RNA sequence: GAGCUAGCCCUGGCCAGGGUGAAGCUGGGGUGAGACCCAGUGGAGGCCCGAACCGGUGGGGGAUGCAAACCCCUCGGAUGA
RNA sequence: GAAUGCCGGCAUGAGUAACGAUAAAGAGGGUGAGAAUCCCUCUCGCCGUAAGCCCAAGGGUUCCUACGCAAUGGUCGUCAGCGUAGGGUUAGGCGGGACCUAAGGUGAAGCCGAAAGGCGUAGCCGAAGGGCAGCCGGUUAAUAUUCCGGCCCUUCCCGCAGGUGCGAUGGGGGGACGCUCUAGGCUAGGGGGACCGGAGCCAUGGACGAGCCCGGCCAGAAGCGCAGGGUGGGAGGUAGGCAAAUCCGCCUCCCAACAAGCUCUGCGUGGUGGGGAAGCCCGGGUGACAACCCCCCGAAGCCAGGGAGCCAAGAAAAGCCUCUAAGCACAACCUGCGGGAACCCGUACCGCAAACCGACACAGGUGGGCGGGUGCAAGAGCACUCAGGCGCGCGGGAGAACCCUCGCCAAGGAACUCUGCAAGUUGGCCCCGUAACUUCGGGAGAAGGGGUGCUCCCUGGGGUGAUGAGCCCCGGGGAGCCGCAGUGAACAGGCUCUGGCGACUGUUUACCAAAAACACAGCUCUCUGCGAACUCGUAAGAGGAGGUAUAGGGAGCGACGCUUGCCCGGUGCCGGAAGGUCAAGGGGAGGGGUGCAAGCCCCGAACCGAAGCCCCGGUGAACGGCGGCCGUAACUAUAACGGUCCUAAGGUAGCGAAAUUCCUUGUCGGGUAAGUUCCGACCUGCACGAAAAGCGUAACGACCGGAGCGCUGUCUCGGCGAGGGACCCGGUGAAAUUGAACUGGCCGUGAAGAUGCGGCCUACCCGUGGCAGGACGAAAAGACCCCGUGGAGCUUUACUGCAGCC
RNA sequence: CGAUGUCGGCUCGUCGCAUCCUGGGGCUGAAGAAGGUCCCAAGGGUUGGGCUGUUCGCCCAUUAAAGCGGCACGCGAGCUG
RNA sequence: UGGGAGAGGGUGGUGGAAUUCCCGGAGUAGCGGUGAAAUGCGCAGAUACCGGGAGGAACGCCGAUGGCGAAGGCAGCCACCUGGUCCACCCGUGACGCUGAGGCGCGAAAGCGUGGGGAGCAAACCGGAUUAGAUACCCGGGUAGUCCACGCCCUAAACG
RNA sequence: CCGAGGGUAGGGCCCGUGACUGGGGCGAAGUCGUAACAAGGUAGCUGUACCGGAAGGUGCGGCUGGAU
């Protein structure tokens, strides 16, 4: 869990890498991969719409099963646990007794060789998917649909989880990884357990180069530019912001809320995120 | 040093060529214009 | 108009030779079991020296130039952002 | 007659600068009207990881031959990439198309936009990626994997035989993949041979030799051999691969497993087809029945889709194989053999350059492969040299100043100067040895030394082979020889102490700044619940992201260490269903116009009425801010203490004459003979201070300071020498500039600095090499400065709008 | 202002004299030696370093002395920067 | 060998009381706080009362002058894993013992690193009083920390 | 060959001294406050943490060498 290096270069001092001790299979399932179109943060106009992106390692996209209500009742075996460079979590290879193979994202504690299954009758067991309606109150859960049959939307980053606080009517009450209290529909699926690779957040990139490998190009501060570029541009020598700190596009960036006020989901958010 | 003209027959025909001109409205008014003026060639000649 | 230049995308190519010697593994020692120590093996690194390649630090020359940015000596990077 | 006018023509500078890398020339013989310059020969020098050779791009006849020399060629020209004419580019296998997909482009369906048009699934296009059948020699003045010769191979059509449930744009398998390191066995290439073939050669003192010099191969179908890659067999069940399925996937059972077998490549061999040197003789002919063998080195290439490790986790589609469905089983497909069929485009030549990009036959720029030998530890480094290719399209003299590039220097050794700028010194390898400090890696090539050649003798280990010889590779010991000197030539660190800034490798103002700037891992704040926020777009649609709070946006800060205090009164943001204000709308007390009137028409109070603002709170790693005066201790001085005025609160730790200190070279101490700089301190900090972060910090730095050692032409202080220019001669022959000129000094005068006016002095006419004081010398209608109700970029609590959001 | 290059240094001088030294004097509160002050005099001479961009100034070691000013704050078609 | 008592230790689970906050209801002019007050909070609907929810920490009565441990120290309840210890029987070994410089391990609180977690409490800090002053005692707030995991620190009126 | 020692270079220990700086001891009658000894007028002592002109205060946990 997080390997360290001796300081035999200036960057190996702090650089840490994952232990990869859970991975059992070091090459992907040929039938479950497809090319990932690297965009560089450029839209169909060719315009950079998200700055500072590009230049990262080539990746194959692994098709992930975020429904699991496709195969209600059909058990699967845990065949392997694999690297996925498109997400922070690890992924899990399932050999269904159907003979079909799919990927899910690996919850914490899932062991290769285990049987998993999905549906209302399913056991409350790490890796099983049920509608939220049927999971006991108080159970930690992950990969949660936000609406019925629309696909797992919540709590899939490494180490994340959502806890079931209670239910009312057709809806259950979840505590999201952010701490928001939200009602989610009881028919929405979810997988009991928390996402694996919890130590993911304790990784120290160590040097600029690792950012470049992840497709992250250098980010240049506003205070470093000229007035034609940014509200914080200009000044003789260094300079404080000299105005409410702002984005490149004018708007304030220290506390200004930006959620849409009349958004129809407000009726289902019970409490705004903690901390 | 490296100068600005680096000829390229594919780049030339695809950028200034007859069919590139005919695709866009400003491309056609170019040909229209050069036809009106009596240009001997409406488009850069390139060997292919 | 991006055949210059800047960034990104797709697909290929290049990086003489030498130097240092991380993790791991093996054996030995150690202990209740360990941490750990030693030797061997090993060959990591925006590691070291240095051609190609990419640069342009100091000085001299050139200044109706060989050249609308060049030449000489010197110098930086050279498995990597 | 003037517009730095416009167009052209012709002058001046001037027979002046220059004639484009300092790799270099000399003679003889030809040709011709004419020759330093063209051809031939001999001698000399230059490149040789190229300055040689082969591809690609771009160029487009420049290629070959004949006949030419007006112009082009920096001179000449009989020559030429120039002029005229004729000739020259040959493919089923090479490259591209009749094949496939990548980004991207286009785009039936569909969506969007005043118009023009913008999107968009499939599909289509799109290559230097995937896929696919030709190798060796000969021939032409000029093409050749293209013609020819030899030996092989692919596809399509039709036929014959044998075989099988045949059949696809649908299902599946495969194609199919990174980085670093790397095994075995080969081949490319190379070194050697006392072996094999060769025309010869004996010089000048010696050698007739196990002498010198030259060469000792290339291609090849089946088969076979060595080395590899790939690959389990059978059965039963089956609900999954959007129909089917005997295929694939999943379960079970049996047998086989570092094998074997089958299959596919590489290398070797292989019938056979080629090639074949020096030297001599006129590209050729001979040599020659040429010989064509043995040993060693050996790839980064081959076997290959090999192996191991690691994280940043490494295209697609077709060919191909298999499964089947419609259909069809007179079929159709598979295998073997045979005949026939096989189209379009490129192919000349240059290609690190005189043919490409730079206006030039321009010291610049241009992607891929081959790139031999010896020595130097290695190598593509360096020196010389092979094959090959050149002497750079003005020359001949002379041997001044001065300039450039270079060599040396007595004594001194930084005294030079803003500065050791520059140039010395050091310099590779092996061995000995190596400090503070430190994040324990480092600092480190620290520093400082010793060794280095040749000869003879003794000897250890490895590779090949066989275990031995030979060859090759690492070494160990002893005795000697020579010189000033043994990395004897060439290539190859000067070192140390101490500050500032920045953690570091990186990045930048293409063309005056490479830095202390930008970036950067890391820290914090903040927004964002997913049709996310945010961004581009009128929109549709995209990016975000096929991601989901361990995630994505924004902002500041900038490894790490120890830390980051007090102020919420104002501005910002956040919270606040009350109150205050508030537009359109609602409401209609009450008025007005008009009509005979019913009516029509107009104004209009109270009152209801959002956001925003007011108001009440919160909030600093939000914008920001963090006092003044007077007095006081038993020497003096200074105030722990106190008084009072003000504030939203009065600067904490740490640091401080600093990249900040004005007075300032503050004062004291160190260093020096002497120190406005430097280092260490003090603290009245003009005008440090805590993420516009404060204080430190090992390592790192073409950053900027100060010192020391070493060593020097930097200097006292200059001298001599070399080559390339300058100078002279023949050839070719510019430029900016220019009112005209018959163009001296002084002292005055003048629009205030006179060759040109006055007075005086001096002065025969014309050049050449030189120096720069003047011609307010040239260049550019001053960038500074001001003026113009000139312009543009930028800012905000300037005005007024607009997008966007509410 | 259709341009008169702006500090200092180096190099190269040349002039003035209100003289720093050397030569000639008078007065002295000049015994001598050595000074002071003033007059005449521009022939010649007027050093090397540390600091700073510096001119200037201070300092070290000397000296007969270590002069002051002008020449576009002399001199960038002479150099530096 | 057969038995016993125990907050000895580690892991996971779980139970109710209370406090704070959130939502709903009902209700009104104060609540709070002290020596006395003020700050603070409350008509924008607090305090007091009822129902519901979230979360943390500590375990009332038993409880004792009690028990366990070498010491530090250990207290709801359940299970698992584990140490020490006492009694009985008189069964086995036959001095196998005592101590212990160095070594190693454990070691309250506070404190440190990286993640969490955060109800109450509370250094710092802010505010109200008191006072000549009040950088205190008292009151209203309040950040580290107190809690969990891993890793350090290794101190004590670590005392009988 | 060894060899007194000389020279070049780098280390280790000790002593003296140094602008300035840190606390310490001592000093007949200084300034500020009153922490401790009585419950010393907030029981004290304590290890540690943070803070403050100064003694000290406060948190956390500990000791009685704490009174009633
Ligand atoms: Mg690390
Ligand atoms: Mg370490
Ligand atoms: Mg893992
Ligand atoms: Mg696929
Ligand atoms: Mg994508
Ligand atoms: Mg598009
Ligand atoms: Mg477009
Ligand atoms: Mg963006
Ligand atoms: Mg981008
Ligand atoms: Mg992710
Ligand atoms: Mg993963
Ligand atoms: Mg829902
Ligand atoms: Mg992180
Ligand atoms: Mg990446
Ligand atoms: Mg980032
Ligand atoms: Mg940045
Ligand atoms: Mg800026
Ligand atoms: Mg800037
Ligand atoms: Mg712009
Ligand atoms: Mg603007
Ligand atoms: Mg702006
Ligand atoms: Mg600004
Ligand atoms: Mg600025
Ligand atoms: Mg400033
Ligand atoms: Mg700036
Ligand atoms: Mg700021
Ligand atoms: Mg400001
Ligand atoms: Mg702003
Ligand atoms: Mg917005
Ligand atoms: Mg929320
Ligand atoms: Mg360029
Ligand atoms: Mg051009
Ligand atoms: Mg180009
Ligand atoms: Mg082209
Ligand atoms: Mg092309
Ligand atoms: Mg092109
Ligand atoms: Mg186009
Ligand atoms: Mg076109
Ligand atoms: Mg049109
Ligand atoms: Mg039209
Ligand atoms: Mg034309
Ligand atoms: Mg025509
Ligand atoms: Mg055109
Ligand atoms: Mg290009
Ligand atoms: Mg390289
Ligand atoms: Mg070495
Ligand atoms: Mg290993
Ligand atoms: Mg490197
Ligand atoms: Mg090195
Ligand atoms: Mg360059
Ligand atoms: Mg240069
Ligand atoms: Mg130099
Ligand atoms: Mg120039
Ligand atoms: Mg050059
Ligand atoms: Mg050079
Ligand atoms: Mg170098
Ligand atoms: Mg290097
Ligand atoms: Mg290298
Ligand atoms: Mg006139
Ligand atoms: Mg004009
Ligand atoms: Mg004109
Ligand atoms: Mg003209
Ligand atoms: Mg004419
Ligand atoms: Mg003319
Ligand atoms: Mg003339
Ligand atoms: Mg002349
Ligand atoms: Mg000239
Ligand atoms: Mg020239
Ligand atoms: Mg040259
Ligand atoms: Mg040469
Ligand atoms: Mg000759
Ligand atoms: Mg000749
Ligand atoms: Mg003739
Ligand atoms: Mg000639
Ligand atoms: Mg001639
Ligand atoms: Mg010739
Ligand atoms: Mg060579
Ligand atoms: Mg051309
Ligand atoms: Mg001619
Ligand atoms: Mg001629
Ligand atoms: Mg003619
Ligand atoms: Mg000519
Ligand atoms: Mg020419
Ligand atoms: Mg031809
Ligand atoms: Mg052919
Ligand atoms: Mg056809
Ligand atoms: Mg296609
Ligand atoms: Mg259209
Ligand atoms: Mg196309
Ligand atoms: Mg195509
Ligand atoms: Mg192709
Ligand atoms: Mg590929
Ligand atoms: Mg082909
Ligand atoms: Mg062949
Ligand atoms: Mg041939
Ligand atoms: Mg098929
Ligand atoms: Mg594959
Ligand atoms: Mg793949
Ligand atoms: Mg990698
Ligand atoms: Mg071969
Ligand atoms: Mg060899
Ligand atoms: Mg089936
Ligand atoms: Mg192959
Ligand atoms: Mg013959
Ligand atoms: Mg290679
Ligand atoms: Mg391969
Ligand atoms: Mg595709
Ligand atoms: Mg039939
Ligand atoms: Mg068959
Ligand atoms: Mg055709
Ligand atoms: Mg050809
Ligand atoms: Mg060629
Ligand atoms: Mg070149
Ligand atoms: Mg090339
Ligand atoms: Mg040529
Ligand atoms: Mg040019
Ligand atoms: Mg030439
Ligand atoms: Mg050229
Ligand atoms: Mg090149
Ligand atoms: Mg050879
Ligand atoms: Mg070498
Ligand atoms: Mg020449
Ligand atoms: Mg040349
Ligand atoms: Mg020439
Ligand atoms: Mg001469
Ligand atoms: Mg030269
Ligand atoms: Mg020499
Ligand atoms: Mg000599
Ligand atoms: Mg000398
Ligand atoms: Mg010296
Ligand atoms: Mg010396
Ligand atoms: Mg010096
Ligand atoms: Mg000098
Ligand atoms: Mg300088
Ligand atoms: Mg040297
Ligand atoms: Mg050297
Ligand atoms: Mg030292
Ligand atoms: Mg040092
Ligand atoms: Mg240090
Ligand atoms: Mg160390
Ligand atoms: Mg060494
Ligand atoms: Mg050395
Ligand atoms: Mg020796
Ligand atoms: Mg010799
Ligand atoms: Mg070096
Ligand atoms: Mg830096
Ligand atoms: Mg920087
Ligand atoms: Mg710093
Ligand atoms: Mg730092
Ligand atoms: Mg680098
Ligand atoms: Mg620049
Ligand atoms: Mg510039
Ligand atoms: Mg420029
Ligand atoms: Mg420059
Ligand atoms: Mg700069
Ligand atoms: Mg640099
Ligand atoms: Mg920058
Ligand atoms: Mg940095
Ligand atoms: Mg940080
Ligand atoms: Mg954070
Ligand atoms: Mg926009
Ligand atoms: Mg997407
Ligand atoms: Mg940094
Ligand atoms: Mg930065
Ligand atoms: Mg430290
Ligand atoms: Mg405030
Ligand atoms: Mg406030
Ligand atoms: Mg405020
Ligand atoms: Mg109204
Ligand atoms: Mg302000
Ligand atoms: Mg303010
Ligand atoms: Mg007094
Ligand atoms: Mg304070
Ligand atoms: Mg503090
Ligand atoms: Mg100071
Ligand atoms: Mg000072
Ligand atoms: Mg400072
Ligand atoms: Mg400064
Ligand atoms: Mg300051
Ligand atoms: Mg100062
Ligand atoms: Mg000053
Ligand atoms: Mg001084
Ligand atoms: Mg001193
Ligand atoms: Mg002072
Ligand atoms: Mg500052
Ligand atoms: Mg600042
Ligand atoms: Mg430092
Ligand atoms: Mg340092
Ligand atoms: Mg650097
Ligand atoms: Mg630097
Ligand atoms: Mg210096
Ligand atoms: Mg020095
Ligand atoms: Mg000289
Ligand atoms: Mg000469
Ligand atoms: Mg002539
Ligand atoms: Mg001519
Ligand atoms: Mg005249
Ligand atoms: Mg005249
Ligand atoms: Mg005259
Ligand atoms: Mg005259
Ligand atoms: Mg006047
Ligand atoms: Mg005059
Ligand atoms: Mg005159
Ligand atoms: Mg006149
Ligand atoms: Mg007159
Ligand atoms: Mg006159
Ligand atoms: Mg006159
Ligand atoms: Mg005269
Ligand atoms: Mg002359
Ligand atoms: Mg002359
Ligand atoms: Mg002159
Ligand atoms: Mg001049
Ligand atoms: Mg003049
Ligand atoms: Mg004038
Ligand atoms: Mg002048
Ligand atoms: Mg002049
Ligand atoms: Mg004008
Ligand atoms: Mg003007
Ligand atoms: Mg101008
Ligand atoms: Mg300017
Ligand atoms: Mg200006
Ligand atoms: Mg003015
Ligand atoms: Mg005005
Ligand atoms: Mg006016
Ligand atoms: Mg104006
Ligand atoms: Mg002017
Ligand atoms: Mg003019
Ligand atoms: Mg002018
Ligand atoms: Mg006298
Ligand atoms: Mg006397
Ligand atoms: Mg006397
Ligand atoms: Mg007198
Ligand atoms: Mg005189
Ligand atoms: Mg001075
Ligand atoms: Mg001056
Ligand atoms: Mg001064
Ligand atoms: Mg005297
Ligand atoms: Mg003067
Ligand atoms: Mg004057
Ligand atoms: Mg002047
Ligand atoms: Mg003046
Ligand atoms: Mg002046
Ligand atoms: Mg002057
Ligand atoms: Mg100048
Ligand atoms: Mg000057
Ligand atoms: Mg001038
Ligand atoms: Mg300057
Ligand atoms: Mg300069
Ligand atoms: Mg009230
Ligand atoms: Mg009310
Ligand atoms: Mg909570
Ligand atoms: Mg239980
Ligand atoms: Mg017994
Ligand atoms: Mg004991
Ligand atoms: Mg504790
Ligand atoms: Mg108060
Ligand atoms: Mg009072
Ligand atoms: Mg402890
Ligand atoms: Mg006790
Ligand atoms: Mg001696
Ligand atoms: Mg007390
Ligand atoms: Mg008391
Ligand atoms: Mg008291
Ligand atoms: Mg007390
Ligand atoms: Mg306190």
């Amino acid at each position: 869990a997080v390997k360290k290096f001796k300081p035999y270069t200036p960057s190996r001092r702090f650089m840490t890498v994952a232990d990869f001790s859970e991975i059992t299979k070091t090459e992907p399932e040929k039938s479950l991969v497809k090319p990932l179109k690297k965009t560089g943060g450029r839209n169909n106009q060719g315009r950079i719409t998200v700055r500072f992106r590009g230049g990262g390692h080539k990746r194959l996209y692994r098709i992930i099963d975020f429904k699991r209500w496709d195969k209600v009742g059909i058990p699967a075996k845990v065949a392997a646990i694999e690297y996925d460079p498109n997400r922070s979590a690890r992924i899990a290879l399932l050999h269904y007794v159907d003979g079909e193979k799919r990927y899910i994202i690996a919850p914490d504690g899932l062991q290769v060789g285990q049987q998993v299954v999905a549906g209302p009758d399913a056991p409350i067991q790490v890796g099983n998917a049920l509608p939220l309606r049927f999971i006991p109150v108080g159970t930690v859960v992950h990969a949660v649909e936000l609406e019925p049959k629309k696909g797992a939307k919540l709590a899939r980053a490494a180490g994340t989880s959502a806890q079931i606080q209670g239910r009312e009517g057709d809806y259950v009450i979840l505590r999201l990884p952010s701490g928001e209290l939200r009602k989610v529909h009881g028919e929405c699926y979810a997988t009991v357990g928390a996402v694996g690779n919890a130590d993911h957040k304790n990784i120290v990139l160590g040097k600029a180069g690792r950012s470049r490998w992840l497709g992250r190009r250098p980010h240049v501060r506003g205070a470093a530019m000229n007035p034609v570029d940014h509200p914080h541009g200009g000044g003789e020598g260094r300079a404080p912001r000299g105005r409410p700190p702002a984005s490149p596009w004018g708007w304030q960036t220290k506390g200004l809320k930006t959620r849409k006020r009349r958004k129809p989901s407000s009726r289902f958010i019970i409490a705004r995120r903690k901390k | 040093m490296k100068r600005t003209w680096q000829p390229n027959r594919r780049k030339r025909a695809k950028t200034h060529g007859f069919r590139a001109r005919m695709r866009t409205p400003g491309g056609r008014k170019v040909l229209k214009r050069r036809r009106q003026k009596g240009r001997w060639r409406l488009t850069p000649a390139v060997r292919k």
